[PDB]
RNA sequence: UCGAGAGG
DNA sequence: CGATCCTCTCGAT
């Protein structure tokens, strides 16, 4: 809107299976002992550590022609070190209640399970992902 | 740096190509095919030299 | 037939080099790649443009007409 | 074509600025597709151009000769020595645009022969021109300046298309066509057609 | 001093080796193929030919001519003969040379590019004159004679660039490398084994600090310094080539410029 | 058969053909000197009688011009030597035989000849330089190549033949191929190898390529795409700028092996609305596949829009990869120190297998199975032990193979490449036939005066245990040699009788069409089907579906 | 060999089968053999088939065999053209080949079938038996310069 | 034989004039100057430098096909900010770097011995 | 003095062959990986030795260099185009008054050569010129 | 299960989803009455020879036969709302766009199927290399393959090279 | 004009295969394609 | 007679690709021979481009004969078929 | 015309 | 009684 979504994991795993500027990351909520997070990230531009605590966000805010952030009167809704656009592509539930949400940030993959966002990720084509710490 | 070899006929440059035969007074034995009634052929190419 | 004017690939005159390479074999008694170093042909290129000369010239010059 | 089976036609000829360089300023003075090598599997043409790099530097003839004890390594090992990465590679930038290319090119001297039968020497196009005297139909060969055949193969060609009209002005228009007088009674060419 | 920066390291008669630092690439290669193709020259363009006995045919020697390197330091105090008022070639627009030689001896008689001679008016300007670096004198072989032959032909040197023909390139071969720690990761090694083992290190390292080990990839990098060497055939002095070469592509720059007014 | 069935025509053109990235599909580039020869007679309309003058008055020299103009009477005024030719002005209902211009409907052929698309209509595209240009996607229903193949030209000379050309013969509506029922035509060469390069996760593009590859594409929206990272440094995804050539409203899904919806290894295909999910674009996506982006896009947009999608593909990709590059040397037939050392002794050990069941053979032991002998047994297992030896060590090398191994990532890609030739290059030629048997006792019992008599040894009986990297011996040379030579003696064998086989075929089915009652007949009358392969469908309009009703557990159907 | 057949759960099952291969055909003796099954047995012999089981078999043996072929090489080609060509040499009864003996017979134009083969004694017997030709077929449409019923051709266009 | 003259590369013919103007139909403040008888050496330069310009918004450059020597230049810029005039700026702003070159080359070669 | 002896292929049936001389007949038992593999000795009852095994190829296969690393066909097609690849067919062109005569201006004797070519007189009369070339994916022409 | 039909349904149903915007969480407004009849109906205007007489009209019933059971399975009431969450709107759109594609699948009379057949085996049997095979592995699976065998096939061959009888 | 002046020409079991006899008489590479391939040889 | 009544019309409603070229090209041939056009030009003058809105507009006044094997024919006119290709 | 060599 | 298609060139009566 504003934030969709917003949750600090823990890095559990990360890998770089025959890309050598990209890392397929799994991390786990540090509150909720349910919720689970499948993001590939450019290690290049972040390097992320296989123990590393992260700041994760969703927010589809801060349809038309992208600009070149000209910071003249520009401020973006970022105090974030990554940012990525992508698209929903799927939404699973795998039992009872638990929910499975599935975003494509130009082909770099990522898959959120919890339950609690059910009136919040919709099968919009914005999705803007933002990674802090 | 030429080799010869060949003839000169009105002009034209003619070279003669070897030509491969089967050799004469050789003594050479063939199964005949399933319904021929000679099993077999005993055959020789007999020529004077 | 004759040495070759400039490099085919880069352009640098060879030309003016071919007397000069014949005579650094044949009086120095010296290798082609000392040669070809001497005449200053640094690159490859430049380095087959002599090397890899065949100079029938020669060998027409020894018809009489 | 390269001493290794490898036919081509020039597709195009660019100037020394918009082509490729080596560092050291080195041109391809031709550029042959990647796609050539692995159906062919003409590995003597890899190796060519390694030894001939070698030769071109040392200033001495390769010996690529057949059944001898020459290793790609042994080549390899006197290329390094001589500056450049033993296997060929080496550092090209962008013609139009100067910045070094993601990929490192297989550079270096083969030795290539100039071909017989060129494109002028086969281009031919006839649009009306010189008829057979018998069939009145147009002649045979670019040298008399004569049709191209439009065989059985390319008459069944258009039946599959289903192209009736296209097929008809073929056989006709260009090509053939006559007018003849019939007897409606004979029904063979037998009427003396006093014109006028 | 405003914009880019040159720090020349070998100066010759010949070749020149720089630095030319606080620039776009753009503009680096921009000015690397314009040296090439762009600047003007003077070649010869027309061959006449009298007499021809030789075992090397007409077109064989006049292409051959083309080829040869000829003063072209006061090539802008010459016309192209196409901008030229006048009916063919004159003296305003081109140089007309002499070429005659018999085998008078009963050995081998060379002819050389000093056996050429200027016959038309070049009014003070240093142009025409056969390019000349052999330590004998005698630079460039034409053709061989032997004794009853003669070849005796007339030929006009005309204005132009490499990019209509490879004969008016003031040009030969030109260095150019940017980053040689690959610190930019603008190409990918291929190997087998290692990467700093396989590839072998430029002389152009040492003018340059290493990758620094463990450090973070710095994204926002661009090229800003490139090394380049420059060698002139002859027909036009090193420094010139350079100056000439900033000089044309201002010079096509500011005829855009110029566009922008006439319509 | 030399006159009536076919015969020389007026109105042709021959000459050697080249490959052009910036021609269009259905366009074929016309050197300027043939399309200055090659007239259409066009009548003199209100509509064009100033185009036509203008032509008349550029004359036969001046390509945009024209030859011959045709009074009423019939008589023709030649434009090259008239002394009225600087005149005149022409009449309504007087014909203009003009020069062939762009965009004009050709009838573009290579022989043999054994397809409709060995004939489809071409956009005429007149340029400079001797040769005949095309795309390098009509390369394949043509059977072409640029070694130095030759193609023939033909034009119309009446309105209804140019019509029946753009209607019914034209290469955009000749993509999808009756005979396969699948389409005839995709992406191949640097194109497909480039594709996968661009394609991957690791490959990321910055502002001023993305806007130069945005610019590229024509049927450009002049919209900027938001990238894909926005954090330091906008990347672009390879991905993203090609879904840009991809129309909108084009769905593909796959499934490859892995392909967990989350495609882990990147593989498989899904591609929502016009933009492109995941997975690697491949032979499998952007080939001939049966169901392929090409198959979707014709079936779904239209084949002019399919059409236009080769060009803006091959745009995007052509440019990309003129700035990445792509090579090949001998460094990539280098297969390891310790992979070559497990191929040595993987063949080495074939060896020793083979000697075991040759002294087993020798002792009498051996019994053969139930219909053949305890030689012909013999044979086929020594065979089968040095098939096994080359596959071995060929799978040993394949693995060896970095990514950035420029033949593995033509293979990959399946531009260029089969494990075969991996193999056969880096590892182990292998095994020698002739006859469909491994090399005979030609000389009084052996294969050459070099060995003994009775020797069954592999390396005797043409097998290769070299590579053509490590080099073949003057014996395994000769073998090779022997099993070459019958490859071409039946490569000209085969093409002789599979030309009399087609026109037997084609002689024999002339006459069957479909008729006005879906009915299948012949010259006669004579009912073939009675509906056209048993339904009434063309074969261009089918495609394999998966009947659900039929697969799956009793339970599985239930639920 | 290995058999697709259901299992009684539903799902289909890799069930391998012992079957025998034979160098030589006897297929009606064969066929009434105890233990085999006769409603499965086949030979790789269509015109065999034809004379013990009938045309209609023979046309669906003829069609796997030139299947088998196609598909051996590692192509494709769509159902219907096999299935044309089968027909075409099945329609008659029999067997009909691609061949002078077979389609050349026909009762169709002198003028068609002689562009084929036996050209000037096709239009002998022509002459002798006084045949009368159609002009329904493409190639006598082609010998005389008309525009034959191909599609384009097949319907007549008035006012 | 179908080969054009090489003059054809650098000298523009009758009624062909170097600059063509015309308004993009995509976007807003857009245009396509389609630069006659020039390739890389110019095309890539002036591209690459109008992107420097803080108020340009797209800029990409294409050579259609090879066998001529043209190219297509696209320029996006704010609103307020005539295309016309950022190509005009960049041509500026290149001859000022070049000019500086040239005096910097000199003085250094002024500086050597051989 | 019979060091060397004439044999046909009726003849080749009762002899042994050895391929090398000296690798073919010295004693038995280190190895470079890198060269190819090779049988051994075996049969140790010789009568005759090869001269050079590359002497089973002829004039135009002993101008392709390396054909032992080329697939068997290649290495065919090549020894019919060699023979339609342009040069100096003979020093006495100029007074030859013949139908079709293509010369190459600057003939280049190959940077590659094979040990046959000497007796070819190839690096004499060549056919074909030294190119530097990238092998390459460029512009896609 | 998977055989080359016309009208790709998989392909209307994505179609439908996108250009609809289907929501996967929201109830469906069909009725099951909508969908059995509906696809019962759908099965009934789907042409290839129209007629009036039991002839024909039995003819065409078996020309559908095959397309209609694919029909069947794909759009049956379970799949139509527990898979594809098909709308009222969304579904009708689906039905009329089979129906018209289909009679757009229909082979156009004067299509010169017998010319067409002929190149289509000609051009692949062209191709074919190697006139042994690649079965040889085992001496047991000898059999005349390729051109050859094409040859004894299309010559109506009386003796042929390879004559087996396989039996189970 | 060296490769014309040894050619063999063979007119009319299998002369177009390659055979083990050949060995250091006939070259085993250089033939022609198609029409006489195999049959047309060279020393 | 022969013919079939508009009351009875078995055939196709739809027309053929092979009678659309027929039609298309036909009526081009038409247009070059400057015969009346039925539909105001949008600045065109080409023949086919013109004949394909005649199409388009439905007003080309040809008719097609479809002949049956038996020899009998059904008479469509153009106004009347579908064009859905 | 007949004959040879060649190109895909 | 057939045995690919199309194309090119030269030489000989
Ligand atoms: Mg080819
Ligand atoms: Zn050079
Ligand atoms: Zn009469
Ligand atoms: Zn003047």
């Amino acid at each position: 809107s504003n934030t969709l979504f917003d949750d600090i994991f823990q890095v559990s795993e990360v890998d770089p299976g025959r890309y050598n500027k990209v890392c397929r990351i799994e991390a786990a909520s540090t509150t909720q002992d349910q919720c689970k997070l499948t993001l590939d990230i450019n290690v290049e531009l972040f390097p992320v550590a296989a123990q590393d605590s992260l700041t994760v966000t969703i927010a589809s805010s801060l349809t038309r022609s992208w600009r070149p952030p000209q910071a003249g009167d520009r401020s973006l809704a970022d105090d974030y070190d990554y940012v990525m656009y992508g698209t929903a592509y799927k939404f699973e539930e795998v039992s009872k209640d638990l929910i499975a949400v599935y975003y494509s940030f130009g082909g770099l993959l990522m898959r959120l399970e919890g339950n609690y966002r059910n009136l919040n990720n919709l099968k919009q084509e914005n999705a803007y992902l933002l990674i802090r710490r | 740096f030429d080799m010869g070899g060949y003839f000169i006929i009105n002009g034209s440059e003619k070279v003669l190509i070897a030509q491969e035969r089967s050799a004469g007074n050789i003594v050479q034995v063939f199964k005949k095919a399933a319904p021929s009634p000679i099993s077999h052929v005993a055959e020789i190419r007999s020529a004077l030299e | 037939m004759i040495v070759p004017v400039r490099c085919f690939s880069c352009g640098k005159v060879v030309g003016d080099k071919w007397e000069s390479y014949l005579n650094l074999l044949q009086e120095d008694e010296l290798d082609e790649g000392t040669a070809l170093s001497r005449l200053g042909l640094k690159r490859y290129c430049c380095r087959r443009m002599i090397l890899t000369h065949v100079d029938l010239i020669e060998k027409f010059l020894r018809y009489n007409p | 074509a390269s001493r290794h089976g490898q036919k081509g036609t020039i597709g195009i000829t660019y100037r020394r600025e918009d082509m490729p360089f080596t560092a050291e300023g080195i041109v391809p003075d031709l550029i042959i597709n990647p796609h050539a090598i692995p159906s062919r599997m003409t590995v003597a043409h890899l190796i060519e151009c390694l030894l001939s790099k070698v030769a071109a530097l040392s200033g001495n003839e390769g010996d690529a000769s057949p059944f001898t004890d020459i290793t790609v390594e042994g080549i390899s090992k006197l290329l390094r020595e001589h500056g450049y990465q033993s296997r060929g590679f080496e550092v090209m930038y962008n013609g139009h645009t100067g910045k070094k290319l993601m990929a490192q090119i297989f550079f270096g001297p083969t030795y290539y022969q100039r071909l017989r039968h060129m494109v002028d020497d086969k281009i031919h196009a006839r649009a009306r021109g010189p008829m057979q005297v018998l069939t009145r139909q147009p002649v045979e060969g670019r040298s008399r300046d004569g049709g191209l055949r439009f065989g059985e193969m390319e008459r069944d060609c258009m039946i599959a298309h289903g192209a009736a009209s296209f097929l008809k002005e073929r056989l006709m228009e260009a090509s053939d066509a006559f007018r003849v007088h019939i007897c409606g009674i004979c029904g063979l060419m037998t009427v003396i057609a006093k014109l006028n | 001093e405003e914009g880019p920066q040159v720090k020349i390291r070998e100066a010759s008669k010949d070749n020149v080796d720089f630095i030319l630092s606080n620039v776009d690439l753009a503009m680096a290669n921009s000015l690397r193929r314009v040296m090439i193709a762009e600047i003007p020259t003077l070649a010869i363009d027309s061959v006449e030919v009298e007499t021809n006995t030789t075992v090397l045919a007409d077109e064989f020697i006049a292409h051959r001519l083309g080829l040869i390197p000829l003063q072209s330091m006061d090539i802008e105090q010459l016309e192209y003969s196409r901008d030229c008022f006048c009916e063919d070639h004159c003296d305003k627009c081109s140089v007309v040379l002499t070429l005659q030689a018999f085998g008078e001896s009963e050995s081998t008689t060379n002819v050389y590019s000093k056996d050429l001679v200027i016959v038309s008016n070049l009014m003070g300007r240093n142009i025409g004159h056969p390019i000349i670096q052999d330590k004998e004198g005698n630079g460039v072989l034409i053709c061989k004679l032997r004794k009853g032959q003669e070849l005796k032909l007339t030929c006009v040197a005309k204005k132009g660039i490499a990019k209509e023909h490879a004969k008016w390139g003031p040009a030969a071969a030109i260095e150019f490398e940017y980053d040689p720690w690959n610190k930019l990761k603008h190409t990918d090694y291929w190997y087998e084994q290692d990467s700093a083992k396989e590839w072998p290190q430029s002389k152009n390292c040492e003018y340059e600090d290493p990758p620094n080990e463990g450090d973070p990839f710095d994204y926002k990098a661009q090229a800003d310094t490139f090394y380049m060497n420059v060698e002139s055939v002859g027909s036009i002095p090193v420094d010139q080539v350079v100056v000439r070469g900033i000089d044309t592509l201002q010079k096509k720059v500011a005829s855009i410029l110029l566009a922008l007014t006439q319509m | 058969r030399g006159n009536l069935m076919g015969k020389r025509v007026d109105f042709s053109a021959r000459t050697v053909i080249s490959g052009d990235p910036n021609l269009e599909l259905d366009q074929v580039g016309v050197p300027k000197s043939i399309a200055k020869t090659l007239t259409y007679p066009e009548v003199v309309t209100p509509y064009n009688i100033d185009r036509l003058t203008q032509l008349v008055r550029n004359g036969p020299n001046e390509h945009p011009g024209a030859k011959y103009v045709i009074r009423d009477s019939g008589d023709r005024i030649d434009l090259r030597y008239s002394k009225r030719a600087g005149d005149i002005q022409l009449q309504y209902g007087w014909k203009v035989e003009r020069h062939i211009m762009d965009n004009d409907p050709v009838l573009f052929n290579r022989q043999p000849s054994l397809h409709k698309m060995s004939m489809m209509a071409h956009r005429v595209k007149v340029i400079p330089y001797s040769t005949f240009r095309l795309n390098l996607s009509v390369t394949s229903p043509y059977n072409a190549d640029f070694d130095g193949d030759e193609m023939n030209l033909h034009v119309p000379q009446s309105e209804e033949t140019r019509a029946e050309l753009s209607q019914l013969c034209a290469v955009p509506l000749q993509i999808v191929s009756p005979q396969s029922n699948k389409p005839c035509m995709g992406i191949v060469q640097d194109t497909l190898c480039g594709i996968r390069k661009l394609t991957l996760r690791d490959t990321f593009i910055e502002l001023d390529q993305v806007l130069n590859m945005l610019y590229w594409v024509p049927d450009w929206d002049g919209v900027i795409p938001t990238p894909a990272i926005i954090k330091p440094k906008p990347l672009w995804s390879g991905k993203q700028i090609l879904s840009v050539a991809i129309p909108n409203g084009i769905h593909l899904q796959r499934f490859d092996e892995g392909t967990t919806l989350l495609s882990p290894k990147d593989n498989g295909m899904l591609i929502i609305d016009g933009q492109i999910i995941f997975g690697v674009v491949e032979k499998k996506t952007v080939g001939s596949s049966n169901g392929g982006l090409i198959h979707v896009v014709t079936r779904e947009k239209g084949p002019q829009v399919c059409a236009k999608l080769f060009g803006n593909i091959q745009k995007v990709v052509n440019f990309w990869l003129l700035h990445n590059g792509f090579s090949t040397g001998i460094g990539d037939t280098i297969a390891d120190g310790p992979t070559m050392r497990e191929i040595t002794e993987t063949i080495a050990e074939a060896k020793k297998k083979v000697l075991d069941v040759t002294k087993e053979a020798q002792a009498n032991l051996l019994t053969a199975k139930h219909g053949m002998t305890l030689r012909e047994s013999f044979e086929d297992n020594v065979v089968r032990f040095l098939n096994e030896a080359r596959d071995k060590a060929g799978r040993l090398a394949e693995v060896n193979l970095k990514d950035l191994n420029n033949v593995k990532q033509m293979v990959m890609a399946g531009s260029k490449g089969s494990f075969i030739n991996i193999a056969q290059m880096s590892a182990c030629v292998g095994q020698q036939s002739v006859e469909g048997k491994r090399i005979a006792f030609g000389f009084v019992d052996r294969t050459l005066p070099h060995f003994s008599k009775d020797d069954y040894s592999p390396e005797s009986k043409g097998f290769v245990e070299n590579s053509y990297l490590r080099g073949l011996t003057p014996q395994e040379f000769f073998f090779h040699a022997m099993g070459g030579r019958e490859g071409l003696i039946d490569t000209a064998v085969k093409t002789a009788e599979t030309g009399y086989i087609q026109r037997r075929l084609v002689k024999a089915l002339e006459d069957i069409m479909v008729h006005y009652d879906n009915t299948t007949r012949n010259s006669l009358g004579n009912v073939i089907q009675f509906i056209y392969g048993e339904d009434g469908m063309d074969a261009a309009h089918i495609e394999k579906q998966s009947l659900d009703t039929i697969g799956g557990s009793d339970a599985a159907f239930e639920k | 060999y290995d058999r697709k057949v259901p299992s009684p759960t539903g799902e289909y099952v890799k069930e391998p089968e012992w079957v025998l291969e034979t160098d030589g055909v006897n297929l009606s003796e064969v066929m009434t053999v105890p233990g085999i099954d006769p409603t499965r047995i086949y030979t790789n012999s269509f015109i065999d088939i034809m004379e013990v089981l009938g045309i209609e078999a023979g046309r669906a043996a003829l069609y796997k065999e030139v299947y088998n072929v196609i598909a051996s090489d590692g192509s494709y080609v769509n159902y219907r053209h096999m299935a044309l060509l089968v027909d075409v040499m099945t329609t008659q009864g029999g067997l009909t080949s691609v061949t002078r003996h077979g389609f050349n017979r026909s009762n169709t134009g002198a003028l068609m079938r002689c562009s084929f083969e036996e050209t000037v004694e096709i239009l002998f017997e022509a002459g002798a038996s006084a045949e009368l030709d159609d002009c329904r077929g493409v190639s006598e449409n082609v010998i005389l310069g008309q525009m034959a019923p191909i599609g384009t051709g097949a319907f007549d266009v008035m006012i | 034989m179908n080969a054009p003259d090489r003059f054809e590369l650098f000298l523009l013919g009758e009624g062909e004039s170097k600059l063509k103007i015309d308004p993009d139909t995509k976007a807003p403040n857009a245009v396509v100057i389609t630069f006659e008888k020039e390739d890389h050496t110019l095309g890539n330069l002036i591209r690459a430098e109008l992107l420097n310009d803080r108020k340009v918004l797209f800029a990409a450059y294409k050579v259609e096909h090879p066998f001529f020597a043209r190219f297509k230049l696209r320029i996006q810029t704010t609103e307020g900010y005539d295309p016309k005039d950022a190509l005009k700026n960049a041509c500026n702003s290149i001859i000022n770097k070049l000019g500086a070159l040239k005096t910097n080359f000199e003085t250094e070669w002024n500086l050597q011995t051989l | 003095e019979g060091l060397v002896e004439y044999i046909d292929a009726e003849e080749e049936e009762s002899i042994l062959i050895a391929m090398q001389p000296e690798d073919l007949e010295p004693a038995e038992a280190d190895v470079d990986p890198a060269k190819r593999i090779r049988v051994s000795h075996h049969a140790t009852t010789f009568t005759h030795c090869e001269i050079h095994p590359s002497m089973i190829l002829g004039v135009a296969a002993s101008i392709i260099p390396f054909p032992d690393h080329n697939q068997s066909p290649r290495n065919t097609y090549q020894s019919a185009m060699g023979k339609q690849a342009m040069g100096v067919f003979l020093t006495n062109y100029n007074v030859r008054m013949d139908t079709m005569a293509n010369i190459l201006y600057y003939p280049q004797k190959p940077l590659g050569t094979t040990r046959a070519m000497e007796y070819l007189k190839f690096r004499e009369l060549p056919a074909g010129q030294n190119a530097i070339v990238a092998i390459a994916c460029y512009s896609g022409y | 299960a998977n055989w080359p039909l016309p009208v790709n349904i998989r392909r209307i149903i994505q179609n439908a989803q996108q250009t609809f915007h289907i929501d996967h969480t929201k109830p469906s407004d069909l009725t099951i009455k909508d969908i059995v009849l509906g696809v019962k109906d759908l099965q009934e205007n789907l042409l290839v020879l129209r007629g009036k007489n039991e002839i024909i009209q039995n003819a065409q019933r078996d020309a559908v036969t095959l397309f209609c059971c694919l029909l069947r399975s794909r759009l049956a009431t379970r799949r139509v709302l527990q898979e594809y969450r098909l709308t009222k709107q969304a579904f009708d759109w689906v039905l009329s766009n089979i129906e018209a594609q289909f009679l757009r699948s229909v082979v156009h009379p004067g299509e010169m199927v017998g010319v067409l057949a002929a190149q289509s085996i000609g051009e692949p049997a062209t191709q074919m290399t190697l006139n042994t095979f690649h079965f040889a592995g085992v001496a047991s699976k000898k059999v005349t393959s390729g051109v050859p065998r094409l040859k004894e096939i299309l010559n109506v061959a009386k003796n042929m090279k390879t004559p087996s009888l396989t039996v189970y | 004009t060296l490769s014309h002046l040894r050619r063999t020409n063979t007119p009319i079991a299998k002369p177009r295969q390659l055979h083990n006899t050949h060995w250091g008489l006939v070259c085993p590479a250089e033939t022609p394609e198609g029409q006489a391939c195999g049959l047309v040889k060279n020393l | 007679e022969k013919a079939i009544p508009k009351d009875q019309r078995a055939t196709t409603p739809y027309m053929t690709k092979y009678e659309r070229a027929r039609i298309l090209g036909t009526r081009a041939l038409q247009i070059s021979m400057n015969a009346p056009v039925f539909v105001d030009l949008e600045g065109e003058t080409d023949p086919l481009r013109i004949a394909m809105k005649e199409l388009a507009e439905k007003k080309i006044p040809l008719v097609i004969r479809r002949y049956l094997p038996d020899g009998s024919f059904e008479d469509w006119s153009v106004e009347e078929l579908i064009v859905d290709l």
